[PDB]
């Protein structure tokens, strides 16, 4: 997570911050929960899917 | 229908059944058995630190 957090802001991908957030969200499942949009893109999706 | 003590077409289960709504499953912790596991672990934790 540390590596990804430092690496992401240097890419040109507009959707980078969402992936940065979801990277921690994925690791944090079960420990700590948040509301997601729908049943497909749930909290346990691969962060790279967003 | 060969059922004897139950209505026809009926198949009894000892566990709550909640039909899935998606065909691309992901990890989920809102489960009947997951709650059981969590409760057992928490009881053991309350035991060890007594």
């Amino acid at each position: 997570f540390f590596i990804l957090a430092l690496a992401l802001p240097l890419t040109t991908d507009p959707c980078a911050p969402v992936k940065a957030f979801m990277t921690l969200a994925n690791m944090m499942v079960g420990f700590e929960t948040i509301p997601m949009d729908n049943q497909i893109y749930t909290q346990s999706r691969r962060a790279s899917a967003f | 229908s060969a059922n004897l003590f139950t209505p026809p077409e009926v198949l009894l289960l000892p566990i709550d059944h909640q039909p899935a709504n998606v065909t691309t499953p992901t990890l989920d912790f809102t489960n009947e058995l997951t709650n059981w596991r969590a409760r057992v672990c928490e009881l053991m934790k309350n035991l060890v630190d007594n």
